[PDB]
């Protein structure tokens, strides 16, 4: 702890989602039915502590590694060393997109070709918390997989894609839920377009490049909330006031943030109390 | 919250042995390094172990006498201290690092070597 | 602002030429006298060079519209790519000496498609905004490099990831060992495919996003670094980082160093500062 | 090296018009923002920016409606069309380029002097 809190001086649309390796394309708020979120990737406190399956690098985000025997995939850590089931949900980096089927692109060290692995996260065979998931036709061998595209969940039949959810890792001690804190504030999300047969937008709490910055800096959290300005890098104009909270999330008061340009920069202004009332965006 | 809890310290005779344990709980991350430190002036690193593959790293001061190990079912890390010396008297702490910094610390346990 | 590098262990970081974890530190074979990678290029005062993006979400990716014969490239956010003096759109893969296999997906459509890329033919002209479709049907796609294989031409050549592709039919500059027994240092990643492929880059991607944000003034000819064990704080080896954005060491070598250490800035020094062999 | 070179300044009567140009060369990155700044003897003032790929523009309030920024992708040149010039527009005008959020590249500048006659 040698330096006060800062955020990267980088425009948002140049940064990445922290739940999949996708560029950020917009700022968003959640639909009315979403009362909290509990993402397991993209979780980092303002003083740089990773939570959940969150890796510090995008090269580990929304990836799996393991050995298929034709019936199950026995998971490992992404570097191939053993995954030991524990109180938590899954190996570091494991995808955390609930409310959809996954289509994971599987490749191999020492073999040609790629294979699409179709993952329904709802059946009893999907237990990454215990180190295994159904092979669903993936032949025997060792693979690394990265999430490629998504589709509506296979069960319940006819349900819609809902990326505000996390999967059923168990048959679990999770990174904690994030709640709107009051004072008219709503949670702010960094959105990315996800391929697949709809207009899918994947929300996350922090760009991945913020996470690697915070994890390296480990700046002291010296107030209840960090007042930020979302700034136009050309003019320096303040486009909107936001608060970042220690657990690692941002809020604003909508007038909204979805209408803001995506090429701005979040800039730390001051530590403030949780009672600090924001000007509507 | 991540919690580390040491047990096993106390009085031990020179030339004897002591086994310290560190129970790790409340963890949401699947891999990390666990380390043992001691302090009598400045803190001294003794040993670390990587959770996934049990890779170890030892200080020269204790190599061959102390052994670090871990039990993945019990989520416990052990420091086996053999052929103890008077200079081993210190307060011993276990710690955990998710990346490069030990952010989580146990409460510490006193080890007193007598002759 | 003082110069710093991230306090993060190397094996937790990413290659900057593909979205792959770093698995070792390496040096080049004796026949490699320089490198000219176009991704993973960032000066020590934080200026990106070449096709290098600041985020791994843009690394080794393509975007464009196939008409069944050619893919007309765009920037990765879909806005127009304008041919210019430089090599290709930001993020475009820079792996020479191999065939690429790119996983193509689409916004608003199901499925993925493997796109097989020989970078040697007359049709591979990303510098002019187009590459051969090689059977990819009409549509708009985003592609990410997935695996590689031996280059289709010259016939029988083997994979050589020290090379860059033939973008044309003005590049980030070449990087040279500076003298004094120093050799270039590379961050290596295992790349999927049928061979035992190791992809070198000059800088971890997370170093690039750090430098681009910090933009610390380059106040000397070289930055003396220590590669440090995070447990003991012990210096495992002396390295120098040079302003163009690369590291060197004197091998005794770096390939035997553990990969879970941290590079730490020590001091600005002259280019002539003599390193202790690793 | 990236090189920016302005041209087109000089003496102009208040209420008149002037077109500045900025030739960009040595560029290895395919997209960026080109910007026009000015400085009077008075900190440097941002005036206008344009994104290379899609020509998205952004203007300072001081010049909105009077100055127009544009770019020619074939000639790799950025233009500032300055209409209804005011005495207070007298300054040295600089073009600049930002790959991300910071203007890292600057031209040498061209002087614009607005006169009453
Ligand atoms: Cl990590
Ligand atoms: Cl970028
Ligand atoms: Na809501
Ligand atoms: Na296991
Ligand atoms: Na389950
Ligand atoms: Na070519």
């Amino acid at each position: 702890k040698t330096r006060p809190f800062t955020l990267p001086n980088l425009p948002l649309s140049s940064l990445s989602n922290s739940r999949a390796p996708l560029p950020i394309s917009s700022i968003g708020i959640s639909p009315d039915n979403v009362q909290s979120v509990q993402f397991q990737n993209g979780r980092c406190t303002l003083d740089g502590r990773l939570v959940g399956t969150t890796p510090v690098s995008l090269s580990h985000v929304a990836k799996i590694r393991g050995t298929s025997n034709g019936t199950v995939i026995n998971l490992t850590e992404l570097d191939g060393t053993p995954f030991h089931p524990f109180e938590g949900p899954a190996p570091i980096g494991f995808p955390d997109l609930g409310g959809c089927d996954w289509h994971i692109n599987m490749t191999q060290f020492g073999h040609s070709s790629q294979t699409q692995y179709d993952v329904d996260t709802t059946p009893d065979t999907f237990v990454p918390h215990l180190g295994s998931i159904q092979a669903n036709g993936i032949g025997s061998g060792n693979y690394v997989g990265v999430l490629s595209w998504i589709s509506p969940p296979s069960h319940p039949s006819g349900s819609q894609v809902d990326l505000w959810k996390i999967p059923n890792y168990g048959s679990t001690h999770l990174a904690p839920s994030v709640y709107p804190p009051g004072f008219g504030e709503v949670l702010v999300f960094f959105m990315s377009k996800m391929p697949g047969p709809g207009a899918y937008n994947l929300p996350c709490l922090l760009p991945q490049e913020y996470i690697s910055h915070l994890a390296s800096e480990q700046a002291p959290t010296v107030g209840e909330a960090a007042l930020l300005h979302y700034v136009d890098p050309d003019t320096g104009r303040n486009l909107g006031e936001f608060k970042a909270y220690p657990d690692g999330f941002l809020t604003c008061v909508p007038n909204g943030p979805q209408q803001l340009p995506i090429n701005g920069v979040f800039v730390f202004v001051s530590w403030v109390s949780r009672f600090y009332q924001l000007k509507p965006v | 919250q991540v919690q580390l809890q040491e047990s096993g310290g106390g009085l031990v005779q020179a030339g004897g042995s002591l086994r310290l344990s560190c129970a790790v709980s409340g963890r949401t991350f699947s891999n990390y390094y666990s380390g043992w430190f001691r302090q009598a002036k400045e803190r001294e690193f003794l040993a670390s172990i990587r959770w996934s593959d049990s890779t170890t790293n030892y200080a020269d001061s204790v190599k061959g006498r102390f052994t670090i190990s871990r039990d993945t079912a019990k989520n416990t890390v052990y420091l086996q201290m053999n052929s103890l010396k008077l200079e081993d008297t210190a307060v011993y702490h276990c710690a955990a690092r998710r990346l490069a910094t030990y952010d989580y610390w146990g409460q510490g346990t006193q080890v007193t070597v007598s002759s």
